[PDB]
């Protein structure tokens, strides 16, 4: 019928006639069966989409302008202009402020659209999770299909970031470097080529990121997610 | 198991289990604290 | 034993004797099985436990064992009125004894053949203790010289 | 119905001869549940057609490339090379895994609901006309050999599929027992049938105890314990 | 009615193990939960045993997988001495008493829920710790605790058949994990190696590596 | 007692028994032919005590048990 995550199948119960953008009748485990839980999961999905979009775009642009640096270790070897403890504290304070405001918007919409400084500036009434106003200056057409575009690009970017970190853990190099490693040898650079388990032998690709990395005196156990369960 | 527990609550079963647990407690007391002639604190 | 005597199987006829097949390790062992006899007995115990317990519950309730799911195999476990004669789609797959008198005649055939086989199994055990050789070998030796090779003529050498 | 698998067998009630291949079998009673019965007919169709493809492949490979045994034809060193790309068995397994996963999920969704995934995923204007389950047609029937008499052709397909299943079981057992090809085994039986039969040939597993495939060890087996 | 632990056979215990409890297949040959109060107590014990054994078996499996991967992770049967050797500043009595006290707090919370199903959803705890009931027909307390804290994803609020399916999942997985821990203990006793070690030893060599070849189960082979 | 053969292998074959009691070389043949006097090595009747142990002769106990078993079955 309509657009579905599995053509020919039907929507569940909680997803019948979705108001959320990018609804394709998924949720096999029924995580969104509850009402307010579905709204909380929608907000978490939207911020996950946007954060992963930012992350994938940042990794790609950092590699285009600087191919010699490795994004997985970029947090330890980048030469910060400022000290890291004060930087982390500044981020914690300001992001605590903004995320508390966003979360309390999700708890109740008409509660904090107002500038705490200036009484004249205030966001207009909006659907939860879509602030707009100052946050949305320029809109290319109607809002609904562009929201669908945003959410679909966000799903793609979350999958992209997971692929990025797995390429970094398996190959030890950049995901565009991993791309150019896969194109010249398509039959051999696949994970099926380098990782086969059979009842009698298990072949696991070696981990490239060092288990312990030293950073300003201390050591961080940034190993390789977890081994053992690797195919 | 109401009737079984009532049988376990009967006087001979309860007195045998009680003297068993009391004797075992005293025996393990003498096992870990032997030759206690006096109550020296 | 009749296959080893003909040479069709690559088993020595002294080894192809039934009690030397690993049923009694003191009486003889066959170490070429794909597992040791204890593992085979473990899985045999599980499988016989399945089969004989379902058979027992069908004996106790002569309508059960078809109401509970068994990977679709419960359809042939209805049985009949007689516990000894289920005869469903599996137990009577070829459908023989269509008419009751033929069924009774074939039942008599089965019971007579089986009681003859009970006598034969007891005899095979007694010959195995008596002669330390296979039943087919005992038959061949008796047919060679019946006067000398009998129960009274083998009464001296019995476990040697 | 008419003639059954045995001269005296009573047909099951659910085996009324309505659909293709009915010879009054099922001694297990696996066909009592109609839902599981349709599932098992789907499994029979898939297994029969795959057995046809496998048996035809073995026969054609033996008559065209007799120097290569079909049992060991999956080895990387026996794989014929068509280009300069290195051979990697995970590379082939990725292509087949993805493609067969797609097509088998499509077939599974068709099995779950009759008339479910008939339309093209891009343009939903032209579809496949399946008359019943397991029989898609359309592009799968481009030469138009159905349409007219469909029941006898269906029984032809299912009986040839059963024959191909039995033939592939024969091929596997013969390959494990004799270590040679099937048509070569038939030729050997024409020469010395009194020594090249299932006697003596059985009880020996000509399969090696293992195999190494570019550093990967596969333990292998030969269906029955006999060496 | 329902699928029993022994197909056919209608001597299944009288109508206290009717087809109402989750996981009910009529299995009580010894009558250890015949009285209704003991039945409710044993339902609490079974759910708690299933959840605890599931957590323990998952931990054992993960630590055994990590041990085969070369990580600095001990096996489950020796993790206590390994922890004491790696951390000599911890007193054994200290850690044991701390475990007793912290476990006792939440276990007395659960106990006073068992005594009174509605008494733990007030006072210091919020209304989410009231419980949702389930067994024996009650709609409060019991082994199943709803709320946004013990069901933060809310997978049994809404769609009752989803709740029933998930409860059946939980009880079947809990019984399976209890038998799994029993197997872990027996395999450690009879072999001296870990569970994953035993599994990959049997997968590598299907034959000559069964339970009869360890010399403990069969005590002469 | 460590190097003494186990009871079953004494029971298993009449060879070791014939080494210890020579009447087992002929087996059950003198029993069914009623030449029971050849079983006199292990079916004895001396009386008194075994001087090694001070107990009764075990062959005498065997003969006793066989005789009373026949009497009781009668
Ligand atoms: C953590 C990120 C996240 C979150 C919060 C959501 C949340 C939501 N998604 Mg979404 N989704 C995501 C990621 C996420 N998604 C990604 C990456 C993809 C691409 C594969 C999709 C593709 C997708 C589709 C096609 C649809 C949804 C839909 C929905 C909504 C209903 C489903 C539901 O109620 O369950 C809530 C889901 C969660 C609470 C996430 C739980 C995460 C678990 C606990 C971790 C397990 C990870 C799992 C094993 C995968 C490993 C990650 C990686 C290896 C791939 C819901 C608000 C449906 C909808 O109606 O749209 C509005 C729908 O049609 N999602
Ligand atoms: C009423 C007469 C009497 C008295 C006063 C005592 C007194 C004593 N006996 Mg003795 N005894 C007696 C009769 C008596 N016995 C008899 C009749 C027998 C023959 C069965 C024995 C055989 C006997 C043996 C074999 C031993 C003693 C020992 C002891 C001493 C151990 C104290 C102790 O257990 O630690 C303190 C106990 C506690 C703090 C526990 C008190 C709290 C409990 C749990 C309450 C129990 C509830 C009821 C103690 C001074 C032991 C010893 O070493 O002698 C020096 C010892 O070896 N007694
Ligand atoms: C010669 C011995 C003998 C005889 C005369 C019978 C006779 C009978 N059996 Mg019985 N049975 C036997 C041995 C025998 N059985 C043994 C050894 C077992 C243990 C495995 C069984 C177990 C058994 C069960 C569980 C049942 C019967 C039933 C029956 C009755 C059904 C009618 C029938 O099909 O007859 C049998 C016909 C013959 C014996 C002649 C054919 C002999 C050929 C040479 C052997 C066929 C084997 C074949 C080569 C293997 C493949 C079979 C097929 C796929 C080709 C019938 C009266 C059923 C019943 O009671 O119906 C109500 C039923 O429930 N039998
Ligand atoms: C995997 C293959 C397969 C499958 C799924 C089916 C499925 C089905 N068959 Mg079919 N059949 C097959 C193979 C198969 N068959 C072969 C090879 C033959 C030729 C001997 C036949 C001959 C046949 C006839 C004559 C009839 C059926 C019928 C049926 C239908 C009802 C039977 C039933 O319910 O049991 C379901 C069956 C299964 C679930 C398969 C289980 C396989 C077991 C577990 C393995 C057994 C191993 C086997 C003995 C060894 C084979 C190798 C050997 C040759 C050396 C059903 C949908 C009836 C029908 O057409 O209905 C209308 C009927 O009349 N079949
Ligand atoms: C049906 C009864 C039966 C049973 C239980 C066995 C059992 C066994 N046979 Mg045997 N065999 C049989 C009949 C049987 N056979 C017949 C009738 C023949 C003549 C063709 C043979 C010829 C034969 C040979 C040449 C060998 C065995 C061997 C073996 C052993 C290994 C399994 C194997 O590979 O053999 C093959 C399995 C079969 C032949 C089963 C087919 C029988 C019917 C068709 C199905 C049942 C095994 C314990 C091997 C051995 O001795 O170990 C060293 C061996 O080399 N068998
Ligand atoms: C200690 C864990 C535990 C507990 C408390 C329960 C409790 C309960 N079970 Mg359950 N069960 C368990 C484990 C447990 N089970 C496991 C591991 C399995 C999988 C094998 C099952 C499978 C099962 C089924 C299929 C069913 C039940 C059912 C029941 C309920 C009624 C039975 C009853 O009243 O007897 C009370 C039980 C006990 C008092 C515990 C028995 C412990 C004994 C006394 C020790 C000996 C057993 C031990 C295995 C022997 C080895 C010990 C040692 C040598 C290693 C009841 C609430 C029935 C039900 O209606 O579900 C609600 C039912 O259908 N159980
Ligand atoms: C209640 C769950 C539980 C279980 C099943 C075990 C089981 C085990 N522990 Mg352990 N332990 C536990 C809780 C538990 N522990 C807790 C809460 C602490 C305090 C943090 C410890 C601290 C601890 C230490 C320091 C040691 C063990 C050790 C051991 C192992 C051998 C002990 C022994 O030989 O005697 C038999 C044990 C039992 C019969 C357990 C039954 C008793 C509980 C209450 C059930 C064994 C497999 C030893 C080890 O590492 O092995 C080499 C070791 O020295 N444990
Ligand atoms: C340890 C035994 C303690 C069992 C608990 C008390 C049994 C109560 C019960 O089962 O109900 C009676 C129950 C009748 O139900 P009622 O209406 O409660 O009397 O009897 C039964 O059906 C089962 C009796 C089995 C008793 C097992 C005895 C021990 C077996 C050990 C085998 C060796
Ligand atoms: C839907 C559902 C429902 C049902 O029922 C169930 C299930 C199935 C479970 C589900 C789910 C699924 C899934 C897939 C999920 C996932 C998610 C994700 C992936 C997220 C991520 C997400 C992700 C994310 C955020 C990410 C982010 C990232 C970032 C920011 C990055 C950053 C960075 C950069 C720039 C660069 C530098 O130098 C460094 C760093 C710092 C590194
Ligand atoms: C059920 C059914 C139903 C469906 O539908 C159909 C069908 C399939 C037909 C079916 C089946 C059937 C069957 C299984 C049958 C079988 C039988 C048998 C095996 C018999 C034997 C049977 C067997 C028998 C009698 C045996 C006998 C034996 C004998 C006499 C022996 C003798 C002897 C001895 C003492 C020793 C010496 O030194 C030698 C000799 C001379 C050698
Ligand atoms: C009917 C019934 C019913 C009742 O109720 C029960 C009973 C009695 C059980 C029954 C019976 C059944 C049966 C007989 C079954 C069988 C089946 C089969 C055999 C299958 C196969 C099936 C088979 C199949 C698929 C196969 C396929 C094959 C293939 C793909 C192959 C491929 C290939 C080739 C080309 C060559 C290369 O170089 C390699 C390879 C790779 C090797």
């Amino acid at each position: 019928a309509r657009a579905n995550w599995l053509p020919g199948s039907d929507f569940p119960a909680h997803l019948e006639n979705c108001k959320l953008p990018g609804c394709y009748g998924f949720d096999p485990l029924g995580l969104g069966a509850n009402e307010e839980r579905l709204a909380w999961f929608a907000e978490s999905e939207r911020v996950h989409c946007r954060w992963a979009m930012l992350g994938v775009a940042g990794i790609l642009v950092q590699e285009i302008v600087k191919p010699d640096v490795f994004w997985y270790t970029s947090g330890a070897t980048v030469e910060l202009p400022f000290d890291i403890t004060g930087l982390l504290a500044f981020e914690l304070f300001v992001m605590h402020w903004v995320e508390s405001r966003r979360g309390y918007d999700i708890k109740k919409p008409g509660s904090m659209d107002q500038d705490p400084i200036f009484s004249n500036f205030k966001l207009p009434a909006h659907e939860p999770g879509y602030p707009g106003g100052i946050f949305a200056p320029f809109v290319p057409g109607s809002l609904e299909e562009l929201k669908v575009k945003e959410i679909k690009n966000g799903r793609l970017a979350m999958l992209a970031f997971i692929g990025f970190t797995m390429a970094a853990q398996v190959t030890g190099k950049n995901p565009l470097a991993a791309l150019r490693e896969h194109l010249d040898n398509p039959l051999g650079t696949t994970i099926f080529s380098k990782a086969v388990v059979v009842p009698g032998q298990a072949v696991v690709p070696p981990c490239a990121i060092p288990d312990t990395i030293e950073f300003q005196g201390i050591t961080i156990p940034a190993g390789c997610f977890l081994h053992s369960l690797w195919p | 198991m109401k009737d079984f527990t009532t049988y376990l609550s009967t006087a001979p079963v309860l007195t045998l289990l009680s003297v068993t647990v009391v004797a075992g407690l005293l025996i393990e007391i003498n096992r870990f604290f032997p030759d206690a002639l006096i109550a020296a604190f | 034993e009749i296959l080893a005597t003909a040479g069709l199987i690559p088993a020595t006829p002294e080894e192809a004797v039934w009690f030397r097949s690993g049923v009694i390790p003191p009486a003889g062992q066959y170490g070429k099985y794909w597992m040791d006899p204890y593992s085979l007995f473990w899985i045999e115990a599980i499988l016989m436990n399945f089969a004989e317990l379902k058979r027992w519950q069908d004996f106790k309730e002569p309508g059960s064992q078809s109401k509970q799911y068994f990977l679709g195999l419960e359809a042939v476990f209805g049985g009949s009125g007689n516990p000894a004669y289920p005869g469903g789609q599996w137990f009577n797959m070829l459908n023989l004894g269509k008419t009751p008198e033929e069924m009774k005649k074939l039942q008599t055939n089965e019971i007579r053949n089986g009681r003859l086989a009970m006598i034969a199994c007891l005899g095979c055990a007694a010959q195995g203790v008596m002669t330390q050789k296979g039943p087919f070998a005992n038959l061949l030796e008796h047919l060679a010289d019946p006067v000398s090779n009998n129960l009274l003529g083998n009464l001296a050498t019995i476990l040697k | 119905q008419r003639k059954l698998w045995f001269p005296g067998v009573a047909a099951p009630g659910y085996l009324d001869g309505s659909m293709a291949g009915d010879r009054g079998f099922d001694p297990m009673g696996l066909g009592a549940n109609p839902k599981m019965m349709t599932w098992y007919r789907q499994a029979e169709l898939q297994n029969g057609r795959w057995a046809m493809l496998g048996v035809a492949g073995i026969l054609g490979q033996e008559i065209i490339n007799p120097a290569q045994w079909w049992y060991t034809a999956g080895m990387p060193e026996n794989l014929p090379r068509f280009d300069s790309q290195p051979v990697n068995m995970g590379g082939i397994l990725a292509w087949e895994f993805i493609l067969m996963h797609f097509v088998e999920v499509r077939r599974w969704q068709d099995i779950r609901k009759k008339d479910s995934v008939n339309a093209d995923p891009f343009n939903p204007n032209l579809k496949v006309p399946n008359p019943e389950l397991g029989y898609p047609g359309g592009p799968f029937d481009p030469l138009g050999f159905s349409k007219g008499n469909f029941k006898e052709a269906q029984t032809k397909e299912i009986k040839n599929g059963r024959l191909a299943m039995v033939a592939f079981a024969a091929f596997t057992i013969q390959a494990q027992a004799t270590g040679k090809g099937p048509l070569q085994n038939l030729t050997d039986h024409l020469s010395a049938p009194f020594s090249n039969n299932w006697t003596t040939n059985i009880g020996h597993c000509m399969v090696p105890t293992s195999v190494d495939v570019q550093g990967l060890t596969i333990p292998l087996s030969c269906l029955w314990p006999g060496q | 009615v329902r699928e029993l632990w022994f197909p056919g056979n209608k001597e299944v215990v009288p109508d206290y193990l009717d087809g109402s409890l989750v996981g009910d297949h009529g299995f009580d040959p010894l009558g250890l939960g015949s009285s209704p109060e003991q039945l409710s107590w044993n339902v609490h014990a079974e759910i708690f045993h299933g959840r605890l054994a599931m957590t323990g078996v998952a931990g054992i499996l993960l630590t055994s997988l990590l041990h085969k991967g070369g990580a600095d992770v001990p096996e489950w049967f020796e993790a206590g001495r390994v922890y004491l050797d790696r951390n000599p500043n911890v007193d054994f009595g200290a850690l044991l008493f701390s475990t007793i006290v912290m476990s006792g707090f939440v276990e007395f919370k659960r106990l006073n829920d068992i005594r009174n199903p509605g008494s733990q959803g007030s006072g210091i705890l919020p209304e989410d710790f009231k419980g949702v009931g389930g067994p024996q027909g009650r709609t409060v307390g019991g082994p199943y605790v709803g709320g946004r804290y013990f069901d933060p994803m809310g997978l049994c609020r809404g769609s009752p058949e989803q709740t029933l399916k998930y409860k059946w999942n939980e009880i079947r997985n809990g019984r399976l994990a209890m038998m799994a821990f029993l197997g872990f203990a027996a395999q450690y006793a009879a072999t001296g190696k870990g569970p994953i070690d035993n599994l990959v030893d049997h997968v590598a060599d299907p034959f000559h590596t069964t339970f009869v070849h360890n010399g403990v189960s069969v005590p002469f082979i | 007692p460590k190097e003494i053969p186990l009871p079953h292998e004494f029971t298993l074959n009449p060879e070791l028994m014939a080494q210890l009691y020579p009447s087992f070389s002929k087996g059950l043949a003198p029993f069914f032919t009623l030449d029971w006097a050849q079983y006199s090595d292990f079916l004895t009747f001396q009386g008194g005590l075994n001087p090694v142990t001070g107990g009764l002769w075990l062959t005498d106990t065997v003969h006793h048990h066989l005789a009373i078993a026949v009497l009781f079955l009668i």
